């Protein structure tokens, strides 16, 4: 029962690492939109 | 050889041999059984083979050799002889020619299509440029 | 007589998550570890390939009831999904107020990049994403009125959900069934027939009688649909449903006592379609379905199973053989007992023909109220039907070749119908070979010889109703019979069984609901391309099942296996010559086959059918009777069809549907790139990739899993992946984009 | 049971089926201006042309881009009798390439040319007399 | 002007030139 | 271009056509 | 005749007119219908074949009730040709089931 | 068409062809002098090639002629 | 009318053998091995070009190279 080794398989992680990119990018688009020449 | 050799019972089949074997070469293969096994033919269909001798007529040697694969592995035949028939009329020992399988290596046999070293010392195909010579000749 | 008793084995497989982190743990060969990139995608080629995993039925029977469950578990997820969405984020009741003015929405997008332009002005207040999946309809035929009912069912699906994952988990770690389980085909065919079938249309009809029809009747009476009493209610209080139905004043006496003809209030048998919601009455479809569950009932008791009466499959199979056929179907209930394949494939071409089927016959008799004067959704569901069907009937031909070429056994197929078949496979197949380059020439050509003539200024020499005429006189005389049934072969049905066939037009709203579709020429022709594309698709599939096992090109293709790039470049050339290049190659032209269908119905409907209609019975159609003389050129296909009807999927820029002209960027883009995968080889991208890799070496950043690239085969099942994902996807933005912007 | 090997010999690549080898089948494809005993190549030639070209015309006067002009019978004849003519040099090509020089049974230079002259006579002929019908 | 020569040579270059041209094309690659 | 200019032009052409057929048949 | 190489076939006469006249009789049942006019399908289709005869060059178009006819009585008929024959080869000359 | 399916499906494809026409009654005296077969690999990258390039070329020198006439003409 | 030629590399395995299934390759005695043994192609004119041994080699560079050249009706695998 070694759930934390699957967790940290390569789809497991990408997906997670991916979403919480995705989830950053697009928080600072909400709170900062239409940014644009910074 | 012993063209009158009885034959599996086929009912058949469309993926036989064509008018070409006629005028061409054409294949056979006789082996021997004990038991009245099923076997996939190599044209598509099922047949069992007669308990005793067995010959049958095909176009191409590589169906006979598929045919004599499935006969070795399926079953533990390891009789089976493929010859080939000419339209005069003589026939031709092809498989296994000598009585020992291939792979069974067996005294009596030349070295046939050997090249010396390996292929990264093949000659460039500009060396042998307008001549009757290629890369892997030495 | 065998005893049809079940036998199970418990805590035969532990549950834990020590397998979890060994990946490729079901194969031998990926369990020793990737070493190349090859494995990360072996790895999922074969996960839910469970006869390559182990070699024991019993083990593969196991692996697939359960998973049926996490499929079942993942529908029912979605089907909760679907519901709380109409409940929480849809205006399903403003909708239902008024049907034809409010444009069904479900889907509500957040203000994020600009995204939220895509919240349409669909009315009812909130503004969302148009749904053209008919959930609305739906649940307004099924008695829906308020969103409690929609959130109640979602959680109910919520819960089956979870069951039907409960019940996955445990019919693999608490109690797994053993092979004579799964074996047991005449009960589980009783079952099917008479309770998952049978009970579940009794069911249904049940529902209907007590809910869909009070609850319709007083919603097609004009009374609010917040003022309707709960469905609950017609149940306790009888006296509300004898006011509706007066039969109910006779109760359940009439039926025990054969008066079936006093349920004339409720089992009628009207024909046609509700003149005020554009449907089919819904006594008609409660009756439909009260017949269709008692002829399933009665159906359900044919096998024999742990009792003396009944039928066996196998004596009745046994039992049919002729002078052609040596030993008939012999050897065949075998073969559906001991391979899953076999059922996979004969399952999967008749749930495929059966989905073409409901597409056909949904959108010729509107069953839902409301759904014919909705375009978009009429549109949607036949096209989405239509390729569901498509894609099961291609998958039904691969799974027969995989049968053929891993299950087949000679024994077993022993001078019966299959074996019988494989003899005389090349008349088969060059028989079929001829008449589909027949039907190429005499459909296409039709269309290119009215092309040439056109450009030519020679329009008297063309196949039209004005010039040369072909008209389906065999199609339009079943016309004419099925609009004189009513009266001389169907004494009770009071009125056609779908206007398409004749009688008279339906107009709901303001907008045509169904109307006769006169055939012609250019129906003529269209038919014949299709009957066409579905012969060669077949062509290429029956091909690919029949010498899966050997040809005379490659004497034991079966020892080769069923998926393999090739056999070399020996024999003039052995590419794609497997029984999966088959199935690759098949995918297109059902992909081909499927698109001209659905071109076709798109154009004839809103040429001919789909319209508006003004005061006094003038009809006027979305594209006034075009496709009479410009369906017959393909020249007219590309200027009256692809490019008069995409101005409204490239225009839409600026507007809600904005987005659906991305997706008709977006796929054209896909089916591109497939391009690049279908018109390649590995060799070329392994060298590269050695070159990449060179480069890699030199910063000292290689990567351990050595690159390498996509296998021939995996190549060639990426391209055709992205070619009918691109496909596809232009065609569904294209229909959605054109019918939403217009009718 | 009906389904046989067509020479009774398995293994070949074809079956005797019903329609394929059959009484009435095997009287149908016998006696044909091809395929009949004691026949000369001219007279098999002039037969399957008198027989082929009545029912080329029919096409071209009844479908030609001239059918609705008084001279769409003379227009249908003179293209079928150019399909005529584009027929016998293909016949006598594959007899030029296939066959060589030996006795005259159809199956050399000279038989596969006497069947080619024999099957444009019977053709031109054919043409005309379903022209002579039509236009009576 | 010469309004027959194009009558004349349009129907030899498209129909006897390219039926001859085979026809001497096959013979000589068969033979 | 005058009927008799057309045709010695054709003649012309002709002629470059046998040198032509002689050439390729040399080659 | 042989239906296929040497193997003989059994043909009779008799078949055809059992079946001819089994569908005849079913057929010629009655039916207070309109478009078989209160009479069997036998007797409607022979007095479409009647009517059609009297005009002989014009033949029947597709409003005409002669089709329907026509199918019904073909598609019972074969079905009662096709099902004789293979009860009278199969139980009566034993060719079985 | 010869850009997506390779040789193997047409080679099987044509001895089926073979057989029909070597196996009909009234056309078995014609007899083919080369045997028919496939385009070979790299024929069928050619053929493919030179179709899709043909199409290409007259596509868009149909288009460019057809809307600079039209659209100032 | 395809060359199969063997190289010195051969480590005498008959895996080529083994795999080829027209019969074009076999074992004769060697000594530049363990094995004792090495491939050869006597066969040549049976052969397709499959390379069915090709795959089957172990060596790092195939020690048994078919190559492309006269066509024959044996080459090509024709059955008709
Ligand atoms: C699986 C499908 C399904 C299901 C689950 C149900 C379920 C139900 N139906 Mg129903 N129904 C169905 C399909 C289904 N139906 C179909 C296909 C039909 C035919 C179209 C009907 C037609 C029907 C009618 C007409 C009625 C129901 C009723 C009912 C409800 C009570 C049944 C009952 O026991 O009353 C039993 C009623 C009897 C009359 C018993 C018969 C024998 C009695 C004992 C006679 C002896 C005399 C005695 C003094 C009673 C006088 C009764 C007289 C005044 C009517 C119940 C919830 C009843 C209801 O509750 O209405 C809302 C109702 O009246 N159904
Ligand atoms: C269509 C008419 C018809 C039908 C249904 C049958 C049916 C039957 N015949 Mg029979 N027969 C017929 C006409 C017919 N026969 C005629 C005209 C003759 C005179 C030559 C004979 C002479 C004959 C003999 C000598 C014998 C039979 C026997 C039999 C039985 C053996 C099994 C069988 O034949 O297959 C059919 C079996 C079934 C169970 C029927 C299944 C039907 C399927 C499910 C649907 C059919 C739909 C059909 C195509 C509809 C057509 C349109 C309609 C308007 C007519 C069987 C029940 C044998 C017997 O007596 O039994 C031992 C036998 O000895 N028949
Ligand atoms: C994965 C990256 C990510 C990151 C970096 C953030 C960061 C932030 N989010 Mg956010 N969020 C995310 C993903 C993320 N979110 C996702 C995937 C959702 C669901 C679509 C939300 C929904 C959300 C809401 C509704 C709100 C925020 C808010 C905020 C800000 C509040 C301050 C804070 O530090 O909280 C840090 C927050 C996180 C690191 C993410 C935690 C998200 C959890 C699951 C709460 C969401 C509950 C949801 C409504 C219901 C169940 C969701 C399910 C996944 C369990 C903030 C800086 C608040 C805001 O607007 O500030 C004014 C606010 O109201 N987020
Ligand atoms: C009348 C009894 C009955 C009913 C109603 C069903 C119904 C079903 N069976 Mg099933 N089956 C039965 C008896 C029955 N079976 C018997 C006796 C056998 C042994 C001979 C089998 C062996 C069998 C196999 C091997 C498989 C099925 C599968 C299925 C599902 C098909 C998928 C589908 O169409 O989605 C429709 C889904 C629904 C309409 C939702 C309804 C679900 C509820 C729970 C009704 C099912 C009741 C269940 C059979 C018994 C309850 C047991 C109890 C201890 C809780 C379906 C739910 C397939 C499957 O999907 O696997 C899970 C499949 O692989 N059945
Ligand atoms: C009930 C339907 C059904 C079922 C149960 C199966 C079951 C099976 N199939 Mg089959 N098949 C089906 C339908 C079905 N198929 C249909 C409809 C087709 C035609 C498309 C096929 C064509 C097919 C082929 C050609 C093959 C199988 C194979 C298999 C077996 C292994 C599957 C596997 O492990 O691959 C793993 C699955 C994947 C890696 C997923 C691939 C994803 C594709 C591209 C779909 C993407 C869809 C999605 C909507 C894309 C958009 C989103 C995107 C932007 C992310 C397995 C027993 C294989 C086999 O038998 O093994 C030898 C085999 O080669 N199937
Ligand atoms: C739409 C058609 C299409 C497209 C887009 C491409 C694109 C590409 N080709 Mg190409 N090709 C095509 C058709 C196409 N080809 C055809 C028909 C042929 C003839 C067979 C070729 C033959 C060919 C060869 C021989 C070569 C290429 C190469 C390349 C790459 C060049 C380098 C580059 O620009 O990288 C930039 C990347 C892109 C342009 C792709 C866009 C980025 C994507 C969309 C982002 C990732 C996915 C994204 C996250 C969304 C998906 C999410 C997921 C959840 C689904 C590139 C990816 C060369 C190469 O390998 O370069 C090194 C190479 O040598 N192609
Ligand atoms: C494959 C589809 C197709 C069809 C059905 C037609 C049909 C027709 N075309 Mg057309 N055409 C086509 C494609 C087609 N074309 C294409 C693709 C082009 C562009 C290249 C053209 C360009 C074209 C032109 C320029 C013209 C036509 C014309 C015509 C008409 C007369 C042609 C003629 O005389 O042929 C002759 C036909 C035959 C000699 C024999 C036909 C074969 C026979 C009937 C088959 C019998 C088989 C039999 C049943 C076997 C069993 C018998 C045995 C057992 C005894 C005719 C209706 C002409 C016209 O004016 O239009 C009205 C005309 O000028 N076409
Ligand atoms: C490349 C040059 C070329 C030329 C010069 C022609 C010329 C002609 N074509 Mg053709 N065509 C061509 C290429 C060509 N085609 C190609 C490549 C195709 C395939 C795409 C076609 C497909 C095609 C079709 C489908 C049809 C034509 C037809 C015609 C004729 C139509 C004229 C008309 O409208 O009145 C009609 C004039 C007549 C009916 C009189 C017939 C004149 C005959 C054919 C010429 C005399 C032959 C002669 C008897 C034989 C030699 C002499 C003999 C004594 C030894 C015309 C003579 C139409 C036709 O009428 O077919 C016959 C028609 O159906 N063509
Ligand atoms: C001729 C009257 C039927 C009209 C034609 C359309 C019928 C639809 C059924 C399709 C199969 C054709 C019927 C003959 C077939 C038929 O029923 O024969 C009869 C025979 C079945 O009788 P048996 O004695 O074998 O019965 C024992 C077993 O059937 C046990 O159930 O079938 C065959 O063995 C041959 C199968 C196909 C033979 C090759 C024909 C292929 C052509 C396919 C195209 C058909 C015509 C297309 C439409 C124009
Ligand atoms: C598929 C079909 C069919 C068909 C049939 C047929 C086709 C028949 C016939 C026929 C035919 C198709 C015929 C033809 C003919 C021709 C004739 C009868 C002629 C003649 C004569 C003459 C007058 C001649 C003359 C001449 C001259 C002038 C000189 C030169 C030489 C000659 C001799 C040529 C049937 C019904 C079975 C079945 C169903 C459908
Ligand atoms: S490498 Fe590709 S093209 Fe060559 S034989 Fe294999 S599958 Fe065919
Ligand atoms: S290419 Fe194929 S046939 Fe030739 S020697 Fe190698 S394995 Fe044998
Ligand atoms: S050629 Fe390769 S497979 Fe054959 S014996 Fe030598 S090393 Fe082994």
């Amino acid at each position: 029962m070694n759930l934390k080794k699957y967790l940290s398989t390569a789809p497991v992680v990408a997906t997670l690492w991916l979403f919480l990119t995705a989830g950053i990018l697009i928080e600072l688009n909400r709170f900062f939109p239409d940014s644009l020449f910074y | 050889l012993n063209l009158k050799m009885p034959s599996p019972s086929f009912l058949g089949s469309t993926g036989g041999w064509l008018r070409c074997a006629e005028t061409e070469e054409k294949y056979a293969m006789t082996w021997s059984s004990d038991q009245q096994h099923i076997f996939e033919m190599p044209t598509g269909g099922a047949a069992v083979m007669n308990s005793g001798d067995n010959l049958l007529y095909l176009a191409r040697k590589e169906q006979a050799l598929a045919l004599a694969t499935q006969l070795r592995t399926q079953f533990k035949i390891q009789d089976y002889k493929i010859y080939r028939i000419f339209p005069s009329g003589e026939v031709q020992y092809l498989h296994p020619k000598d009585g020992v399988l291939p792979y069974q290596v067996n005294k009596g046999r030349e070295q046939v299509g050997r090249v010396k070293s390996t292929i990264g010392k093949n000659v460039n195909p500009a060396q042998v440029k307008f001549t009757s010579k290629a890369t892997y000749d030495r | 007589e065998k005893q049809v008793k079940v036998v199970v084995d418990r805590d035969v497989v532990p549950t834990s998550f020590e397998k979890w982190a060994k990946p490729g743990h079901f194969s031998r060969s990926l369990a020793k570890g990737p070493k190349t990139t090859t494995w990360i995608w072996n790895l999922h080629a074969d996960a839910h390939d469970f006869d390559s995993h182990t070699s024991s039925l019993e083990e593969v029977s196991r692996k697939i009831f359960s998973a049926h469950f996490g499929q079942l578990a993942i529908i029912f997820i979605w089907l909760s999904g679907m519901y709380f969405h109409g409940a929480r984020f849809s205006n399903y009741v403003a909708w239902l107020s008024n049907p034809t003015g409010i444009k069904p929405s479900a889907q509500v997008v957040w203000p994020i990049v600009g995204q939220q332009i895509l919240n349409a002005d669909v009315g009812g207040g909130m503004q969302g994403i148009q749904i053209t999946s008919g959930l609305f309809q739906l649940w307004r035929a099924s008695g829906i009125v308020n969103e409690l009912q929609l959130y109640v069912t979602a959680l109910g699906g919520l819960g089956m959900a979870g069951l039907m994952i409960f019940a996955g988990w445990f019919h693999y770690h608490k109690a797994a069934p053993k092979l004579e389980w799964f074996q047991n085909v005449e009960s589980m065919l009783n079952h099917h027939l008479a309770g998952l079938l049978g009970l579940g249309s009794l069911s249904w009809a049940g529902h209907q009688i007590h809910v869909s029809l009070p609850i319709n009747k007083l919603l097609d009476a004009g009374v609010a649909p917040s003022s309707i009493p709960l469905p609950h209610e017609f149940i306790l209080n009888r006296n509300l449903m004898a006011e509706l139905y007066p039969s109910f004043q006779q109760g359940l006496v009439p039926f025990f006592t054969l008066n079936w003809k006093q349920y004339s209030d409720i089992l009628t048998f009207k024909g046609g379609l509700s003149p005020v919601t554009g449907g089919l009455w819904l006594t008609d479809v409660a009756h439909h379905h009260l017949a269709i569950a008692v002829l399933f009932l009665v159906a359900g008791h044919m096998y024999r199973t742990n009792w003396g009466i009944g039928h066996s499959i196998k004596q009745i199979l046994e039992a049919h053989k002729g002078p052609l056929t040596g030993e008939g179907h012999k050897g065949l209930y075998e073969i559906l007992t001991t391979s899953w394949h076999a059922n996979l494939a004969i399952n999967l071409a008749m749930l495929g023909s059966l989905s073409i089927i409901v597409a056909h016959h949904m959108y010729a008799m509107p069953p839902y109220p409301y759904l014919a004067t909705d375009y978009p959704t009429q549109l949607s569901l036949f096209t989405h039907h239509m390729w569901i069907g498509g894609f099961c009937i291609v998958g039904a031909g691969a799974h027969a070749a995989i049968y053929m070429v891993r299950d087949y056994s000679p024994t077993v197929n022993f001078n019966n119908v299959l074996d019988r078949m494989i003899r005389h496979r090349d008349a088969i197949i060059s028989h079929l070979n001829w008449v589909c380059i027949f039907l190429g020439m005499h459909s296409f050509g039709l269309y290119i010889h009215n092309d040439t003539m056109r450009a030519l200024g020679r329009a008297q020499d063309m196949f039209s109703d004005t010039a040369i005429q072909l008209q389906p006189v065999f199609a339009q005389w079943i016309q004419q019979i099925h609009t004189l049934a009513p009266g001389n072969t169907a004494v009770n049905a009071l009125a056609t069984a779908s206007y398409a066939f004749g009688a008279d037009t339906v107009t709901v709203g303001s907008k045509i609901a169904m109307m006769p579709i006169k055939l012609g020429t250019a129906d003529f022709m269209v038919h014949h391309i299709h009957a066409f594309t579905i012969h060669v698709t077949t062509l290429i599939l029956l091909k690919g099942v029949l010498y899966a096992r050997n040809s005379r090109l490659i004497p034991d293709k079966a020892n080769l296996g069923f998926r393999f790039p090739c056999d070399g470049p020996g024999r003039g050339g052995t590419c794609q010559v497997s029984a999966w290049d088959h199935v690759f190659l098949g995918l297109f032209w059902m992909y081909n086959a499927l698109s001209i269908v659905i071109f076709h119905f798109s154009w004839k409907m809103q040429s001919d059918v789909w319209g508006t209609v003004t005061s006094n019975g003038a009809i006027s159609h979305i594209t006034g009777g075009n496709f009479a003389q410009s369906a017959i050129t393909i020249n007219g296909w590309l200027r009256d069809f692809l490019w008069a009807q995409a101005s409204q999927v490239i225009q839409s820029y600026g507007s809600s549907l904005s987005a659906y002209g991305l997706m008709f960027l977006g796929a054209h883009f896909v089916w591109a790139f497939s391009l690049m995968f279908l018109f390649s080889g590995r060799g070329y991208w392994q060298e590269l990739i050695e070159s990449i890799v060179w480069a890699h070496n030199k910063l000292k950043v290689a990567p351990a899993i050595a690159p390498r690239a996509l296998s021939i085969t995996q190549g060639r099942a990426v391209g055709v992946a992205h070619y009918l994902l691109g496909g596809i996807a232009t065609t569904w933005a294209f229909f959605l984009a054109r019918i939403i912007a217009v009718g | 049971d009906y389904i046989k090997p067509y020479n009774n010999d398995p293994f070949v690549g074809h079956l005797a089926t019903p329609i394929n080898s059959s009484s009435l089948t095997r009287a149908y494809l016998s006696q044909l201006p091809i395929y009949r005993r004691g026949v000369s190549p001219f007279l098999r030639g002039l037969e399957i042309g008198m027989a082929h070209g009545y029912f080329l015309i029919g096409p071209f006067v009844q479908l030609g881009p001239l059918r609705n002009t008084d001279i769409k019978y003379l227009a249908g004849l003179l293209s079928a009798i150019g399909l005529i003519v584009i027929l016998t040099l293909g016949m006598l090509l594959y007899g030029a390439v296939s066959f060589t020089n030996d006795s005259q049974d159809l199956e050399s230079v000279d038989g596969w040319r006497q069947l080619a002259s024999g099957f444009l006579l019977g053709a031109v002929g054919g043409a005309g007399f379903a022209y002579l019908l039509l236009t009576l | 002007s010469a309004s027959y020569l194009p009558s004349i040579l349009v129907p030899t270059v498209g129909l006897i030139l390219p039926f001859a041209s085979m026809a001497i094309l096959f013979i000589a690659i068969e033979k | 271009i005058t009927d008799n200019q057309v045709f010695v032009a054709l003649i012309m052409a002709l002629v470059c056509g046998y040198l032509a057929v002689k050439l390729a048949k040399q080659l | 005749f042989e239906v296929s190489d040497g193997e003989p076939y059994p043909l009779n006469p008799a078949v055809i007119f059992i079946a001819l006249i089994g569908w005849s009789a079913v057929a010629a049942i009655p039916s207070n219908i309109p478009v078989l006019g209160g009479t069997g399908l036998t007797q409607a289709f022979l007095a479409s074949i009647q009517r059609l005869l009297a005009q002989y060059p014009t033949g029947p178009k597709l409003d005409d009730p002669f089709w329907f006819y026509l199918i019904v009585y073909h598609v019972g008929l074969f079905a009662l040709l096709i099902f004789g024959q293979i009860g009278y080869a199969g139980y009566a000359k034993g060719t079985y089931n | 068409m010869f850009l997506i399916s390779w040789r193997g499906y047409w080679q099987e494809l044509i001895e089926t062809l073979a057989w029909a026409h070597e196996r009909t009654p009234l056309a078995n005296l014609i007899r083919w002098k080369d045997k028919p077969v496939a385009l070979s690999i790299v024929q069928a990258r050619l053929v493919g090639l030179v179709h899709f390039t043909v199409g290409y070329i007259l596509t868009y020198a149909a288009f460019v002629i057809a809307s600079t006439a039209g659209k100032f003409s | 009318a395809h060359t199969v030629k063997i190289y010195d590399n051969c480590i005498g395995c008959t895996q080529c053998v083994r795999a080829c299934p027209l019969d074009v390759l076999e074992m004769v005695p060697w000594d530049g091995c363990k094995a004792g043994q090495m491939a050869s192609a006597p066969r040549t004119e049976d052969c397709v070009g499959c390379k069915r041994c090709e795959t089957a080699c172990p060596t790092d560079f195939l020690s048994i190279r078919v190559y492309l050249g006269g066509e024959t009706t044996r080459s090509m695998g024709l059955a008709y």
